[PDB]
């Protein structure tokens, strides 16, 4: 097998409560092993191990790099941050909802945004939960996401089943009905 | 390993030896926002509202050209210490719930890919599909390894089946994971 | 007026 060798550089931001608390890491690596960092709670360069050394030394010498790195939290991401305001963390996807059986009955609850949902099975009016089971929240890749939720039943005369949705994106909880 | 409401990365750079070959884009909540063509110096937008914004491809070929350098500089302080092959992680889902003759998307998802090398085809009935084709670029995870999605587009049709063919250093020999209706 | 899309930038090693 061939030979390979890779260096990444990320520039990742975190952000809690709106804007209140933001915190820039700058990482670099070399094959899956971060090296040097720049860490704003920080404050300057630090090596994350012995290749990130003579790295950091040189950065954390030089004032005027040091000036523009505790100013990229700012330039960066809070800047980055208003655009995403009005755009990105609206976007707003409805799930759409649907029961079939797989004695199973899976409620599919497919392509919205963002992740934030909760999914409910009633039978007859009574909420179910020991007998349900999710799968893990699946991620498209194409700015969707998607759930399926499980539930075992045996199916009796006049039984109603009922997933409940609840989303951002939607002011009334969906419902979707299922019978015998 | 840090806990945020939002977690973006206003710079994932990515340059390796083999080819070689570049990569730069910018990930939101795990979604690609955007990556640049290198070869093209253009910004190609992957979620439509944020083509209202700019942002100037030269610069990326600038980042990755620092990120060249800084590479020759580390194999030659590494004594040539060479990237591990991991092994690929496989799983194939619809987009949709499946009705047949209604069209659907099959996802490809391949996970724990390092290093970012792999070719990702899809096979209907032992054939290859070219068309309705397409997938993201390498995202990145928290333990610097990539993943990479494929997705092919379909009428799915009963006794009509796809097997999505990953080929990976990792892999002894590649590796099919197959989708029926059912 | 067009608003940018900012980016962390990269550093050169010696």
């Amino acid at each position: 097998s061939p030979e390979d060798f890779v260096y990444q550089f990320k520039g990742m931001c975190y952000f809690t409560n709106g804007t209140e608390r933001v915190r820039l890491v700058s990482r670099s690596i070399y094959n899956r092993e971060e090296i040097v960092r720049f860490d704003s709670d920080v404050g300057e360069f630090r090596a994350v191990t012995l290749l990130g050394l003579p790295a950091a030394e040189y950065w954390n010498s030089q004032k005027d790099i040091l000036e523009r790195k505790r100013a990229a939290v700012d330039r960066v991401c809070r800047h980055n941050y208003q655009l995403e305001l009005r755009t990105t963390l609206q976007r707003r996807v409805e799930p759409t909802v649907t029961i079939s059986p797989s004695n199973l009955l899976v409620c599919s609850v497919t392509d919205f945004y963002p992740a934030q949902i909760k999914v409910r099975w009633f039978r007859n009016d009574q909420e179910e939960t020991a007998g349900v089971v999710s799968t893990p929240l699946i991620r498209n890749g194409d700015w969707t996401f998607q759930i399926l939720v499980m539930l075992e039943m045996t199916p009796q005369r006049g039984d109603v089943y009922t997933c409940h949705v609840e989303h951002p994106s939607l002011q009334s909880p969906i419902t979707v009905e299922w019978r015998a | 390993d840090i806990v945020a409401d939002h977690v973006a990365s206003y710079g994932v750079n990515l340059y390796q030896s083999y080819g070689p070959s570049g990569q730069y884009t910018h990930e939101f909540d795990g979604d690609e926002q955007f990556y640049v063509d290198l070869g093209r110096k253009e910004t190609v937008w992957c979620l439509p509202v944020l083509r209202q914004f700019r942002f100037d491809p030269q610069f990326a070929l600038t980042n990755i050209a620092v990120l060249k350098h800084n590479l020759n500089s580390l194999i030659k302080r590494s004594n040539s210490t060479a990237a591990t092959n991991e092994v690929p992680e496989v799983t194939v889902f619809s987009k949709s719930p499946v009705t047949l003759g209604q069209p659907n998307i099959l996802i490809c998802l391949v996970d724990n890919i390092f290093p970012p090398v792999v070719n990702i085809t899809w096979l209907s009935n032992g054939h290859s599909v070219t068309e309705g084709v397409s997938e993201t670029s390498f995202l990145s995870k928290s333990d610097h390894s990539f993943f990479k999605i494929s997705y092919l587009t379909l009428l799915p049709s009963a006794e009509e089946s796809y097997d999505c063919k990953v080929e990976h250093w990792g892999l002894d020999k590649p590796l099919l994971k197959h989708w029926e209706p059912e | 007026p067009v608003s940018k899309m900012r980016m962390a930038t990269p550093l050169l090693m010696q």
